[PDB]
């Protein structure tokens, strides 16, 4: 994955 | 013996305060060579961390695919650290879920990823995943540091592995 999906994704699992 | 050791606790604070001052702050391999250049064992180096067990627990298969698998859930846990520390905090940061596809190709491809939640925090086991306890209304700061310190450390001593650039190579590679 890229680095902006990663931290899209932490944002998701909130 | 314990010089040594303490000059490695003492780095290791002051690293984890910079991250308290500045949440996005990004350390250079120069900053981290006091962490990195050290001859102590593992269990001396990694209070919070268990390096060895999320190490060889996840060594299966070629070490080019497990390193690296673990280097991605070592990257998206210092997200979640992060944003602990961040002035601005999401809005439900409290509480973690984990059925999401990147999380389940990240942190739960891992050996002991959701352990590494705990650390900061999401110690109450919820149905779809984490959250902190009903008493707590804001993470540790010193916590929450030390422990994406931590993980900020072993995704480096992965990466420095991956590039057979790491200054005790030799040592790690016997896990
Ligand atoms: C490229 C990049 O930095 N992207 C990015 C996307 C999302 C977020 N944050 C959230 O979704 C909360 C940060 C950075
Ligand atoms: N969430």
């Amino acid at each position: 994955f890229t680095d902006c999906q990663l931290a899209a994704a932490v944002c998701m699992t909130y | 013996g314990e010089e040594e050791e303490r000059a490695f606790l003492v780095a290791r604070e002051e690293l984890a305060s910079a991250l308290r001052r500045d949440s996005g702050q990004a350390f250079s391999l120069e900053q981290l060579r006091p962490l990195l250049a050290s001859s102590l064992p593992l269990a001396a180096r990694y209070l919070q961390l268990d390096a060895a067990r999320l190490v060889r627990c996840n060594a299966h298969g070629e070490p080019r695919n497990y390193l690296n698998t673990l280097s991605t859930a070592l990257n998206i846990l210092e997200k979640y650290g992060r944003n602990l520390l961040s002035p601005q905090r999401p809005r439900y940061w409290r509480g973690v879920k984990f059925n999401n596809p990147v999380f389940r190709s990240t942190v739960d491809a891992v050996q002991g990823g959701r352990d590494v939640l705990r650390l900061y925090g999401y110690t109450e086991e919820q149905p779809d995943g984490l959250s902190f306890p009903e008493g707590q209304e804001e993470p540790d700061e010193h916590q929450v540091a030390t422990v994406t310190l931590e993980v900020l450390l072993l995704r480096t001593e992965l990466s420095l592995l991956l590039q057979n650039t790491h200054p005790r190579q030799q040592a790690l590679e016997q896990l």
